[PDB]
RNA sequence: GAGGAAUACCGAUGGCGAAGGCAGCCUUCUGGCAUAAUACUGACACUGAGGCUCGAAAGCGUGGGUAGCAAACAGGAUUAGAUACCCUGGUAGUCCACGCCGUAAACGAUGUCUACUAGUCGUUGGGUCCGGACUUAGUGACGCAGCUAACGCAAUAAGUAGACCGCCUGGGGAGUACGGCCGCAAGGUUAAAACUCAAAUGAAUUGACGGGGGCCCGCACAAGCGGUGGAGCAUGUUGUUUAAU
């Protein structure tokens, strides 16, 4: 998720680019996945609910 | 009132200087509807400070102290997840003057001078230079507003 | 915390006073934030078309800081009315106390 | 030392910004709990902003001008810290996110039953 | 540098497996399935009491291992209390080998195997044709007829029928006791009675309620001004006192 800020570029727009690249890499979702342990039955329940929601669109 | 922005009343300028700011201060000092009484205390204090400082424009002097008194940042009580942390916001211009006037009146109400006119004159003189309980309260408000400075 | 025990249309006896005070001090043991208690012991009817069963009444209006909870109990006998009133008041005290304690988290 | 690396270890509770040199030798460091913010204020972007200012200006004595920042963690103060570092005379070379992610490694702690 | 465990992304009402289950990658050994055509056997079939096998997790035995997590446990908070939830730690266990254990909401709360009965849209592995069409074995979302107390099911039936097996006969007592059998143990499995009560249940309806959600209003709060609560007196009530108050 490295953003190489270029010359004559404001830190504000460079950090906007860095936020965009961090979303692209999905880093904070990966960090949030490991906050606690999620039991496999809860994982399967969550994924099946998500699959139903995804298929209903 | 979870409804429209009800229109504010039209204040009538006081007869002597013809200024709506002095009329509003007269209303602030006035209690029990004694507008003539409050007029006389406000005029006595303003004349006392004008004579003591030898200044031709009491209304301009009062505007100066009022603008020097009114704060810029206040703190409010927000609510996120049943939590009470004070959020520093910017006081609306209409509320600025009212807060300043109320602080001046309530600070002059606890002076050691004989008459309320003398107490108000002393408080006005102190606030013109940046002293007194009005400045003390305003600086105590800014102290909280800058000692939070973290909740937006 | 105040405790008033009035009696409407009935003569409140020492036994009634004890039977209300002992339960009031039992609720006030677990809740220490009670401002006032007013218990009215009444005889609201003669049971002329139902044979009692609601002839005596015991009501408790308690005031806490920021709230006021009232409970009442109708019964044939005043002592049973007192006990049922006390149980409702204890349950409401517990309910308020746990809501207030769970508001912090 | 002219060239340096900022390390913004942001976390949900506290954010620690430390400037080291290219070979990872720390020069100065400042956190949010050591800046006058405790408890609720410590976990705020403003606290990370002032920690980044304190640490960056304290490392400017060594002579660092060109800094590459390395963000790590999900904390609120991981963008405000970079903004504070950048708007303090520092020249940001790059902004890289280096927070560690396990490839299904150790088991996480049990879920909080709040 | 040491060590253990798990295998991010891929990842998918995706796949494989009789279920239980099974995710980095590579090799070795190995089961089933799907598919095209030809040749072959010629009823070799279905189901199945007992029986046997396999069978999550936890647990047990022995010997290893031990990073993280974490029963128990220790402390800190919260609380009236808090043998909890929250925090900091933490041993068994979780991992390996070989044996037990034989139980789960082991669920689709739906036995297996056949045939037949509108349709529509996805998706996985094939096949055959001309990017589409048809067909296959799965795996999903709908939706007729039909069925259902209703909810709903509906070619993956809870429809229409057939074969065999298992089970139920009010709720408690009780999946308990006793007796067998199994187990190192924990325990499992098979399985009553006295007594007790007239209900216990399912689906749905109208409300009411929710420390469920959404939207809105009221001096409801907020923003203000003035009070009550303290003093003295007026007045009403409780109580007490009285012959009555």
């Amino acid at each position: 998720p490295a953003v190489k800020v270029k010359e004559n570029e404001p830190v504000d727009i460079a950090i906007r680019r860095f936020k965009r690249a961090c979303e692209k890499a999905g880093v904070l979702s990966d960090v949030r996945k490991r906050e606690f342990y999620e039991k496999p039955t809860q994982v399967r329940k969550r994924k099946k609910a998500a699959a139903v929601k995804r298929y209903k669109k | 009132p979870r409804r429209r922005v009800v229109a504010t009343r039209e204040i009538l300028p006081d007869p002597k200087f013809g200024s709506q700011t002095i009329a509003k201060f007269i209303n602030h000092v006035m209690s029990h509807g004694k507008k003539s009484t409050a007029e006389r205390i406000v005029y006595g204090a303003l004349e006392t400070v004008a004579q003591k400082r030898n200044i031709e424009d009491p209304v301009a002097f009062f505007e100066d102290v009022l603008e020097n008194v009114r704060p810029m940042v206040e703190v409010k009580a927000r609510r996120v997840g049943g939590a009470t942390y004070q959020v520093p916001m910017e006081v609306r211009p209409s509320r600025r003057t009212a807060l300043a006037m109320r602080w001046l009146a309530e600070a002059a109400a606890k002076r050691s001078e004989k008459s309320m006119a003398l107490r108000l004159a002393g408080e006005l003189s102190d606030a013109s230079e940046g002293k007194g309980n009005a400045m003390k309260k305003r600086d105590e408000v800014h102290r909280m507003a800058d000692a939070n400075k973290a909740f937006s | 915390m105040n405790v008033t025990i009035r009696g409407h249309h009935i003569t409140v006896t020492e036994a009634m006073n004890n039977a209300v005070h002992d339960k009031l001090t039992k609720i006030a043991r677990h809740f220490d934030q009670i401002q006032s208690i007013q218990v009215i012991l009444s005889l609201d009817n003669s049971g002329a078309s139902d044979g009692g069963q609601k002839s005596h009444k015991a009501e408790a209006i308690m005031r806490v800081s920021g709230q006021e909870m009232f409970v009442q109990a109708l019964e044939d006998d005043m002592y049973k009315a007192i006990n049922e009133m006390a149980d409702k008041l204890d349950r409401q005290v517990s309910k308020y106390k746990t809501r207030l304690e769970r508001n912090k988290v | 030392v002219s060239e340096g690396i900022a390390h913004i270890h942001a976390s949900f509770n506290n954010t620690i910004v430390t400037i080291t040199d290219r070979q990872g030798n720390a020069l100065a460091w400042a956190t949010s709990g050591g800046q006058g913010f405790r408890g609720s204020r410590k976990s705020t972007p403003f606290a990370a902003q002032v920690a980044a200012e304190v640490a960056g200006k304290a490392a400017q004595e060594y002579g660092v001008k060109n800094i590459d920042v390395l963000v790590k963690g999900p904390g609120p103060g991981r963008e405000s810290a970079v903004r504070a570092l950048g708007a303090l005379g520092y020249k940001v070379n790059s902004i890289s996110d280096v927070t560690p992610i396990p490839h299904n490694g150790c088991r996480a702690p049990k879920k909080r039953r709040v």
